RNA sequence: UAUCUGGUUGAUCCUGCCAGUAGUCAUAUGCUUGUCUCAAAGAUUAAGCCAUGCAUGUCUAAGUAUAAGCAAUUUAUACAGUGAAACUGCGAAUGGCUCAUUAAAUCAGUUAUCGUUUAUUUGAUAGUUCCUUUACUACAUGGUAUAACUGUGGUAAUUCUAGAGCUAAUACAUGCUUAAAAUCUCGACCCUUUGGAAGAGAUGUAUUUAUUAGAUAAAAAAUCAAUGUCUUCGGACUCUUUGAUGAUUCAUAAUAACUUUUCGAAUCGCAUGGCCUUGUGCUGGCGAUGGUUCAUUCAAAUUUCUGCCCUAUCAACUUUCGAUGGUAGGAUAGUGGCCUACCAUGGUUUCAACGGGUAACGGGGAAUAAGGGUUCGAUUCCGGAGAGGGAGCCUGAGAAACGGCUACCACAUCCAAGGAAGGCAGCAGGCGCGCAAAUUACCCAAUCCUAAUUCAGGGAGGUAGUGACAAUAAAUAACGAUACAGGGCCC
RNA sequence: GCGGUAAUUCCAGCUCCAAUAGCGUAUAUUAAAGUUGUUGCAGUUAAAAAGCUCGUAGUUGAACUUUGGGCCCGGUUGGCCGGUCCGAUUUUUUUUUCCAACGGGGCCUUUCCUUCUGGCUAACCUUGAGUCCUUGUGGCUCUUGGCGAACCAGGACUUUUACUUUGAAAAAAUUAGAGUGUUCAAAGCAGGCGUAUUGCUCGAAUAUAUUAGCAUGGAAUAAUAGAAUAGGACG
RNA sequence: AGGGGAUCGAAGAUGAUCAGAUACCGUCGUAGUCUUAACCAUAAACUAUGCCGACUAGGGAUCGGGUGGUGUUUUUUUAAUGACCCACUCGGCACCUUACGAGAAAUCAAAGUCUUUGGGUUCUGGGGGGAGUAUGGUCGCAAGGCUGAAACUUAAAGGAAUUG
RNA sequence: GAAUUUGGACAAACUUGGUCAUUUAGAGGAACUAAAAGUCGUAACAAGGUUUCCGUAGGUGAACCUGCGGAAGGAUCAUUA
RNA sequence: CUCUUAAGGUAGCCAAAUGCCUCGUCAUCUAAUUAGUGACGCGCAUGAAUGGAUUAACGAGAUUCCCACUGUCCCUAUCUA
């Protein structure tokens, strides 16, 4: 017998850690991202502090037309687009990414849905 | 029941120490697994022999406190 | 139910990831939402906190009811059937909710209790109690004490509760009974000794010691000191026989004495006709409430044996008395360091002690397996453990208790400011928490459970509501048709 | 990787593809992954030999000791019904016509299985009376002397394990899987005949029980111990 | 820490050289280079290839042992022997040159054998970076050694080969 | 019993200090990463224009240079073949 | 790039017992800080045996804190020789 090695491991521990189908959160700043190299765009993203940890995460409103949320007060619900340990991304350093709201969204629909 | 093992400790007046010597499998292949649990002898009379040496034993009456089983024949010499 | 695919180059072969790609016991969210049957569901977050309403109480004969001021009917008179409510007696230690701890005999499989308690269902029983030596508080029945009830009162208020007067019992006390002999210890006197002797005392069960019997693997005799049975009186015992289990001091039998002393039937219900002598006496016939000591299953408790996810940036661990053991004792229902004392240094460890970690309850089993394996576990079923934290208790056969108290710590409510209350991790329901989970509904019908001979009770359970929450099905069209055909088919 | 006016990837219409009462998206995991590998990996340069030897724990470790020959009863697969080897069937005929192989128990050979006291059977040595019939060793009634281990039980002794074989016992649901038209299915453990004034009738299987324990049959592979100054070994 | 101290020669100076020279080219010269008693325990510490035993195929060449010895001389008046020395062997050495078989290649006498176990064992690896860094413990005088992460961050970095 | 109370054994909890395990604040300091590039200088590759790398030790505006002693993972300028 | 005197402060180190402005600026300790301490640097005017930076222990050495203690004090009062 013997013999126990590496690659995952159990510890965890990180910034949604609830692996959340998002995390709920008020909306700090609405700060639109700055494109990476080839690609070249102004990435509109949002950075919000989770009500949960409280922690705060940045993450784009990803849509496409919709910088509609962008209340500084609103609550998003954010959730990330498994990279995973990584981001997409044209779009730098964002790690989880819009989700929901105020709490309802498809992102955009109700009434009707718009678009993006 | 009745089990076996070589004596561990002598020294403790009335109380063998005894070794008695498991060998577990597994999955992995299983060859290679030397397990060894120690119990305790006994223990309200006298007569026997020391270190190394293997001796009957056979579960006594709670003896005193977790040394529950006493010396009956001695089996190796 | 054995498959790979796209991205380093100019092109190329190799490692190696990254990324698609499928099933979930992974829930959530996004849109969308016709029917069917099957229905998971506030555990993950916070065993965080809770408004209010619920959740456990039960009695056929059953121990208890009364002469017109407990009385709902109506004649059984010296207490009728009827009941309230009270004492009784059972029950609340089931269940249902939850996993916080927990690295453990937790749990799993296997073990035994010569190591112990057990209410209750069940199978089983017990003539000996005062005797002081007939006129024994009596066995044709022995004291009481009390609830409810009545009135007399207090306090903001609680399931508050004083003081005064009544009455019950299978309640607390109480504590009578019945046979005949059997050998035992006293030995008055026999006025013989190779001993003989009456009557009068002891007895049951439990409990305390302390003693002996428990037979036995082979088969035969001499010996005390004590002591039996028959005798042709010299002698002889051939007259017995005792289980059970591997393993006994066992079970069950005695001998001495012994205890703030156990046990034996005070209750009640049908059922009033038979024995012969006229209230009588036996008769109590049937069932049931019992009480004693055995095992009987319901169980509990400890209990061997082998298994316990990461970690060495955890290698030495355990003694202020307990860590190993030995005596002896104290406790226990009972082993044992369980706790005391006295005495000895022991016991574990790299075969991983010890320590650290667990977004750790265990095991059923769950998911994707060509196989081999990864991964999962608190919905059900078993076993555990806890009802805010934490101890300690009364109750009892059974609890360290949740829907019981007591104190502390913690929250936190009504106050006439005095004081009085509480525990939703049980249903519903709220707040909070978060990614995340429904109704203040109906019911005893079923399944069963709890109380005594009924049919009482039960958010155990079952119905509904909510809910594409995972699953089985499966309509949103079916015909040929008429002709227009653009033409395709053997040329 | 797309997008720098003529965009096969944005936007929107048309159309079309995929699955459909259901599809996304998140997030774990499991597979793919022989990318954590006992099966079953890699390590000269690609990630990966320690500078060098020592050497404790661990893990492993040459071959030798019982063979090889002979005899006796066996049924289950088989060449057709069958207790059956010179044939009772599967053959070309105007006779000669092949038996398999599989496993098991017992006993012979320089070959104790533990056992003395001795306790039974049904088997043999074999004959006191007899035999059946197909050519008497194709069959067994029979009791005179008289088998060893089955075999109980006190009483005297035993060298210790791995492994491997059936076995017992302890849970239900869970899953594997028999049974039956739940309308089929998922399920359920119901159900099925009729002859309908108290009728009949089958079920509710098996399987897996994996480590440790118990109980067993085996003596290949692998340990263990024994007679060396003889403190051997019997009766 | 002491002994000395030839040479060269970190630091350090200056001489050229450069747009710029703290260098590379001179030349002095500290330490050091040597030494003894004591530390340090790293290296492209190489053969970048673990140790043990097998088996798988040819030839040549340089170390101990066997024989024929022949070849020329010792030992000498000569033989022989002796010394080297030649030829056939074997042993074990360090190495070279070419098939099956292995590999991504290159290459490999193993880097061989086994579908894809298989003879026993020690060790290390799991995309790059972030890094052999942070922290901890130990070792040391010091310099340092030994042990040794995670966050985050990227989809390529990397071998061999082939052509420009 | 109630009062009441002597000693005990359990044993909450109070305080004060210790010890673990799990989080976490901070002037500032010092890395890194996105980094493709802006600016200085050319270190590596072509004997990269001083062959290159290995330690180790100094010195540096940055890359580096130099000193001992390795390795070719080489210079093939070739005393040997 | 420069003009420039031997050389043009090297390691190291601070508002320091050297710092002018200075009560330096940011933290940190306070209810509050011209004090403390920790930081940061063209430091009037720090700096290498004028010795530079560290540093166990030692201190009737200078400072600032905390605990205990206390008539220091609030707020004074009484007793002894």
């Amino acid at each position: 017998n013997n013999y126990k090695k590496r690659l995952l491991g159990t510890a965890f521990k990180s910034s949604p850690f609830g692996g959340s189908s998002h995390a709920k959160g008020i909306v700090l700043e609405k700060l639109g991202i700055e494109s990476k190299q080839p690609n070249s765009a102004i990435r509109k993203c949002v950075r919000v502090q989770l009500i949960k940890n409280g922690k705060k995460v940045t993450a784009f409103v990803p849509n496409d037309g919709c910088l509609n949320f962008v209340d500084e007060n609103d609550e998003v619900l954010l959730a990330g687009f498994g990279r995973k340990g990584k981001a997409k991304g044209d779009i730098p350093g964002v790690r989880f990414k819009v989700v929901k709201v105020s709490g309802v969204s498809l992102l955009a629909l109700w009434k009707e849905k718009k678009e993006k | 029941k009745i089990l076996t093992g070589t004596v561990v400790s002598t020294k403790m007046h009335r109380t063998i120490v005894i070794r008695r010597a498991y060998l577990h499998y597994i999955p992995k292949y299983n060859r290679y697994e030397k397990r060894h649990k120690n119990v305790p002898v006994h223990v309200s009379p006298a007569f026997r022999v020391q270190v190394g040496d293997i001796v009957t034993v056979g579960q006594c009456r709670p003896i005193s406190k977790t040394v529950r089983f006493n010396v009956v024949k001695v089996s190796a010499a």
